[PDB]
RNA sequence: AGGACCGAACCGACUAAUGUUGAAAAAUUAGCGGAUGACUUGUGGCUGGGGGUGAAAGGCCAAUCAAACCGGGAGAUAGCU
RNA sequence: GCUCGCCGGAAGACCAAGGGUUCCUGUCCAACGUUAAUCGGGGCAGGGUGAGUCGACCCCUAAGGCGAGGCCGAAAGGCGUAGUCGAUGGGAAACAGGUUAAUAUUCCUGUACUUGGUGUUACUGCGAAGGGGGGACGGAGAAGGCUAUGUUGGCCGGGCGACGGUUGUCCCGGUUUAAGCGUGUAGGCUGGUUUUCCAGGCAAAUCCGGAAAAUCAAGGCUGAGGCGUGAUGACGAGGCACUACGGUGCUGAAGCAACAAAUGCCCUGCUUCCAGGAAAAGCCUCUAAGCAUCAGGUAACAUCAAAUCGUACCCCAAACCGACACAGGUGGUCAGGUAGAGAAUACCAAGGCGCUUGAGAGAACUCGGGUGAAGGAACUAGGCAAAAUGGUGCCGUAACUUCGGGAGAAGGCACGCUGAUAUGUAGGUGAGGUCCCUCGCGGAUGGAGCUGAAAUCAGUCGAAGAUACCAGCUGGCUGCAACUGUUUAUUAAAAACACAGCACUGUGCAAACACGAAAGUGGACGUAUACGGUGUGACGCCUGCCCGGUGCCGGAAGGUUAAUU
RNA sequence: AAUUCCUUGUCGGGUAAGUUCCGACCUGCACGAAUGGCGUAAUGAUGGCCAGGCUGUCUCCACCCGAGACUCAGUGAAAUU
RNA sequence: UGAGCCUGUUUGAUGUUCUAACGUUGACCCGUAAUCCGGGUUGCGGACAGUGUCUGGUGGGUAGUUUGACUGGGGCGGUCU
């Protein structure tokens, strides 16, 4: 549910929230959790090698089940959960024989639900089934790349992937920055859609509100000088010159894929 | 008004010391520097 | 509840007078801003010079920065005093 | 030795980091001490630091450092696996009294506790480099039970006052006692027990996880404080005889209750929010290969052991960082009385100091303050500087607005003391007595004693009752940036930088991009509702015409065009 | 007009008197639509203008309380020549 | 598919198919007590990708230098046989 605030503070005035009364509160799981630590962008050598991060709050690694094996045993719902790690939902599930996971959360599963993966599973939300046994023409998320890898497309909030066509060991699939790729017929899929689609509809509302997320300022490089950036000087406001970017490369509208082993499985890019 | 010396014995023994010395092909030039120089004092550590 | 309000500890540096071979190679006295947050402080660690870090002033890198300090080429060159 | 002044959330007491004999006693005054010096943190000589329980060493890990074989690089070398190091973090155990010129949880007296080795007796399935539990974790808010501590009364010992009164509702002093052991309260959490079965925990499991019957409703874990013992002891004003001025031997009264009360304990608890809040060991359990007469395990007695290094002194300062016995800088703990909301401000307690040149005079001028007849910005680039307002409770308050604001808008009225209401009122705590009871740190009734606001009526003093220190000046019209924030250490804090929001463009995962001669690493244990670059800067109404020039994207029929033959 | 040289343009308000301030005119030397245009409640140790109160800022200065300056005893520099 | 030789013989270019060099930052076994490294089996790409020598294009990202004299001061004008 999207909620606006009330304008008691000028830090207050512009802000929505998203609230679920479904997600659990408590502590999560923990038999399946791991540390993880921060690094602010260095490197092994100590270098700033991606700019604009540092800073926010500890958090802690939730192992998820991308691979999806264990075929032919059903399982149960148990609850929901938050994730800091991910702009997604997650949930954890029961076996029948005594193992508990976590997978991600599709559209419409609450607890109490079944869920399969197999050959022969049913064909229903949440459920797992190699790619060729889905019928053309069906909505997908969590696909994979190689068989027995891991999913690696459409794993975040409301996002999803179309089977149009099947000829041979091969299927075509359109994604979501309108693309058509083709991948083997022996890979796996998960039904249905992300979940979690409110997600784009906040706003945070004051700069500390991004700093809790660990992004740091962004200086423009027509307020440095000429010898930090090319677009540094002036007597007042002044460009004169083409955009580049802060190592003398063109941006607005120039191209940079230069990849001539995977150019055989793009069948038309995005327009 | 701070000014620039702030001592402290563990930082000083680990950067100016006989083993960090001891530790790198640089640091050996100067213990031999200073060996045939001939000072009474080589290194930092009492 | 709140990058909410008044105000000590703590963190800053807007005006004036003294001082200028000073008590002090940047301070003192009377007033001044923030004060549950993008806050403040102890201990240890990592980034090395055409390089680093920079909410960006050519700012900072041991009272030294439009290219640190130290030792060498070296008695560089000086139609100039 | 007698007076006087200053600090008292410090200008008192104890530590860490950092120094290293500055500590105590004897003797000296050349040089040091901004002056004299018989004095010194100065010269010379001797003395002083006592640990099973305080720390370090030791067992375990964080960020990070090194790194056998390994991959990579003209040499030099770089990055990394198995390992091995690295505290600011986790891991056994001790309290009171007396004592030296200088040491004390270490020495003496009294009463305690913790981990291992060895021998004997009695019962017996033990076993790791493996499996499970536990350690083990955020911000804010609320009120219930307590203690440290204070005030008054009661009790014991003295006093009868340099000048009016003081045998009393009078004046001064004391009323202190630990760790350990037993009791398991205020309160917090969780239903207990038996039998069968099972695609899970790299193999095994009586341990963890899951499914199914029966039975029973009270079992278990946690926990400040109070109470008894420790204690026929220790301490305690004074007194009985001598003094080197540091003291010896003995003797020793009372040693109770009520009220108020923390930022400390219960509390790592309870309620609530999103930004979703360390690792490994010590410790408790289960087995595998293996040994079963053995070895080993739990319980009781006796014996032994706990080694080595620090311990003086300063520590918001004359002993540390500033060349100086320098008006500067430097992290943690302790928190008395009267007014007061208060750790602000004023006077005091315990304790500590008067800051290492003095004595006179009472000119101009400079520095820090007090008062001013009539006028009231006439001064000046400019009300720069000074003067002025300043508390609580109640009445009352505009344009505009994003409906939260503006707002403490503006402007007014009361404020001391004594008596009555009421020989201390409304509230707060609460003994005795009567019953019940599973008989206890229980339940109901009961009111002795203690403490104590705000208000109304009527009197009274002064020029002034928020009387001292403390403690907002207010209103009208305009330019710029929406707002909280950042910046030129040492002449510029702003209209400059950032910002929540918006648009363009790249990127299909061995992603674009960046540090690297390479191996590798960040982006990210992420996957187009995600990531990098460039411009504008909340919000409202909007964002028109130009593709000739320079860039960028798509085409590919024609002309020109490299090495090579 | 943070932009306008000619320029103290011209008209109205405020003062006894206003090269600055406020409201308009269009003759824009040389505004203008994300190197954004026109508005905007609340906020500012930000730039300009006007009132009430208050005063030694001023007409125009007078007295007083403290530390120096002067005299006595001890110690004892400096720039320049 | 256009070109020699003596429909038959070599050398070219375009396209289909294959596996055996090469890639694997897909799955499983061993060294081994290990998400590095090497060996073995099996899928998927496949003479593509990638590297060495040579060669045309772009290249202020970085480096070393040039930008005259006279002159009633220098600059702007004008001149220099």
């Amino acid at each position: 549910a999207v909620v606006k605030c009330k304008p008691t503070s000028p830090g207050r005035r512009h802000v929505v929230k998203v609230v679920n009364p479904e997600l659990h509160k408590g502590k999560p799981f923990a038999p399946l959790l791991e540390k993880n630590s921060k690094s602010g962008g260095r490197n092994n050598n100590g270098r700033i090698t991606t700019r604009h991060i540092g800073g926010g709050h500890k958090q802690a690694y939730r192992i998820v089940d991308f691979k999806r094996n264990k075929d032919g045993i059903p399982a149960v719902v148990e609850r929901l959960e938050y994730d800091p790690n991910r702009s997604a939902n997650i949930a954890l599930v029961l076996y029948k024989d005594g193992e508990r996971r976590y997978i991600l959360a599709p559209k419409g599963l609450k607890a109490g639900d079944q869920i399969q993966s197999g050959v022969d599973a049913a064909i229903k939300p949440g459920n797992t089934l190699p790619m060729r046994n889905i019928p053309v023409g069906s909505t997908v998320h969590n696909v994979e790349m190689k068989p027995g890898k891991g999913g690696q497309l459409a794993r975040s909030a409301g996002t999803y992937v179309q089977i149009v066509a099947r000829d041979g060991a091969y299927v075509t699939l359109r994604l979501r920055s309108g693309e058509m790729r083709k991948v083997e017929a022996d890979c796996r899929a998960t039904l249905g859609e992300v979940g979690n689609a409110e997600h784009m509809l906040r706003v945070l509302g004051k700069a500390g509100a991004a700093r809790w997320r660990g992004v740091r300022p962004t200086v423009r490089g027509t307020a440095m000088n000429p010898v930090d950036h090319p677009h540094g000087g002036g007597e007042g406001r002044n460009f004169g010159k083409h955009p580049v970017t802060p190592w003398g490369v063109q941006t607005k509208g120039k191209k940079t894929r230069s990849n001539k082993r995977t150019d055989k499985f793009i069948v038309r890019r995005r327009s | 008004m701070k000014r620039t010396f702030q001592p402290s014995v563990l930082k000083r023994n680990r950067s100016h010391g006989f083993r960090a010395r001891m530790a790198t092909k640089n640091g050996r030039q100067v213990l031999a520097r200073r060996r045939a120089k001939g000072r009474a004092r080589l290194t930092v550590s009492k």
